[PDB]
């Protein structure tokens, strides 16, 4: 093997992250978030239920949908966040 | 009662019906493995008569005048594929389905 | 090369409206397409071709990186004014032969 | 309200003195069980009962808390302040709703968790009728023969289980044979109310002799 070696050394929350289009819900319970200029879950995470009620883009089914959204308590569980990102959702 | 050759049956798994369409046909281009299912297929069980504890059951269900098994077709053991053409002949009469 | 995906075939035993060649024959001749990647583990080759003639080898919208060897390989016939396909190609290194059994 | 359930109700042959109401919530989670696998946890017991209704929709809750234990039922008063401070320290707020699981399909697989929870149901009925009596001096009769055990069979479709080591050394019963002993077995034991009776304790001949003279 020393022979034969020297001959050859010359070559070698995901509910939250996600849209509010994704939802399971039918588009017009997206678009009553949406139209308050939201995209993520997350910005409907991080207004308050009281401050949605309080705008009329909303209807009476899209209540039913959004109760129907929390019922699952990964969105509207009245929190607050920095503004988009938590210390999981990381730049990198 | 008859046999329903739909989708909608029980002691399935995502595995029991991945592939299968709404109307339990295979899909024409799915590659299968030995031993998958390709038209879901569920036949009546015991007739007997209404049991005490099954009074309600009698008539609760739209169709409850028949029970549920499986016999589904399945590949027969040992064999790959890729299914290329799917025919369905109806006898005159019978419901056709969405995908017939 | 490994994966292929035509448009409007579903399995690889159809037939494409418009294409003298079966979706088969499609394959084994990008089965013997020649080509050199360079700076990548797998990549994608797109072809887009439109019109009555051969659809060469040359017709891929070559990456970056990506070096057809011989760019004159037929691929398959197109034979009609309005009848065009359109096809991702896979193409990664490897070692040996790996075929389709072992490994969508 | 198509009052099918209405009807369903009083069909009442044997659920007539048992709780109604309870076996519709019962049948009616029994029908939304069976194939489900998806969603976010199960279903739910807990539904609003709406006699009227019949078909009572399955309901999902919150419940008010101070705690952060069990997820998908937690509420705060720092929560309840987008709400006006309107709800209280305790309660079951339910603030969601569910469906149901299907078709042809998933309601044999429903008939057997209906099955399932009429049978659960019967349990808990069995429970209450040996809960009545709490240990008596009754008779019996033999018809399993288990290991270190003797199953025995009364009336109103009721059994009883004799245990080896509350039996006599060298008395040995089989099946055919007629027994009587005092139970002291009608709370907690497995899955309902196993009626276990003792033929060796003196109280058991204490109106054996009475029975007698």
């Amino acid at each position: 093997a020393t022979i034969l070696a020297e001959q050859l050394e010359a070559f070698v929350d995901p509910i939250l992250l996600r849209p509010v289009d994704d939802l399971e819900l039918t588009v017009r319970s997206a678009n009553c978030l949406k139209a308050e200029a939201i995209h993520y879950i997350g910005d409907l995470v991080q207004r308050t239920e009281v401050e949605l009620l309080k705008t009329p883009n909303l209807g009476k089914k899209s209540l039913t949908e959004i109760k129907d959204v929390l019922a699952s308590r990964g969105l509207s569980l009245g929190m607050r966040l920095e503004n988009w990102p938590p210390a999981s959702i990381a730049d990198e | 009662g008859p046999e329903e050759i739909t989708a909608d049956i029980p002691n399935v798994g995502e595995a029991a019906l991945s592939k299968l369409d709404e109307s339990g046909i295979v899909y024409i281009g799915a590659e299968v493995t030995g031993g998958d299912i390709l038209v879901g297929k569920v036949t009546p069980k015991g007739e007997t008569q209404l049991t005490p504890e099954e009074k309600l059951l009698r008539a609760i269900f739209g169709e409850k005048a028949s029970d549920v098994k499986d016999s589904s077709l399945r590949v027969p053991n040992g064999v790959s594929g890729t299914v290329i053409d799917v025919q369905v002949f109806t006898r005159d009469g019978v419901e056709k389905d969405k995908r017939a | 090369v490994t994966e292929v995906e035509i448009d409007g075939v579903l399995h690889e035993y159809s037939t494409k409206e418009g294409v003298q060649e079966d979706i088969l024959e499609i394959l084994l001749n990008l089965k013997g397409l020649a080509v050199r990647v360079q700076g990548k583990d797998e990549v994608i080759l797109t072809l887009n071709k439109s019109g009555i003639g051969p659809v060469t080898a040359a017709d891929i919208t070559h990456d970056g990186d990506v070096e057809i060897v011989k760019p004159q390989h037929v691929i398959c016939h197109l034979t009609d004014e309005n009848a065009s396909i359109s096809m991702r190609i896979k193409v990664q290194r490897g070692r040996g032969y790996v075929p389709a059994s072992t490994r969508e | 309200m198509n009052k099918e359930i209405l009807a369903v109700v009083e069909a009442v042959s044997n659920e007539k003195a048992l709780p109604r109401e309870k076996i519709f919530e019962a049948l009616e989670s029994a029908l939304a069980t069976a194939t489900k696998k998806k969603y976010e946890q199960e279903i739910d017991v807990r539904v609003q009962i709406d006699r009227k209704s019949g078909d009572f929709d399955t309901f999902r809750r919150w419940l008010v808390v101070d705690e952060v234990t069990q997820p998908t039922k937690e509420i705060t008063l720092e929560a309840a302040r987008y709400e006006d401070e309107s709800l209280n320290l305790g309660d079951y707020v339910e603030d969601q709703i569910e469906s149901v699981t299907f078709d042809r399909i998933t309601t044999q697989t429903a008939k057997q968790v209906i099955v399932q929870k009429v049978r659960e149901a019967e349990r808990a009925m069995v429970v209450d009728q040996f809960r009545e009596h709490e240990g008596e001096i009754i008779t019996g009769v033999v018809k399993k023969v288990n290991r270190d055990n003797i199953s025995l069979d009364l009336g109103n479709n009721a059994e009883a289980v004799i245990l080896r080591e509350d039996m006599l050394p060298r008395e040995n019963f089989r099946p055919g044979d007629r027994v009587r002993g005092v139970l002291y077995s009608v709370r907690p034991e497995a899955r309902g109310a196993q009626l276990f009776v003792t033929r060796s304790k003196p109280e058991m001949l204490i109106e054996l002799f009475r029975i007698e003279v």
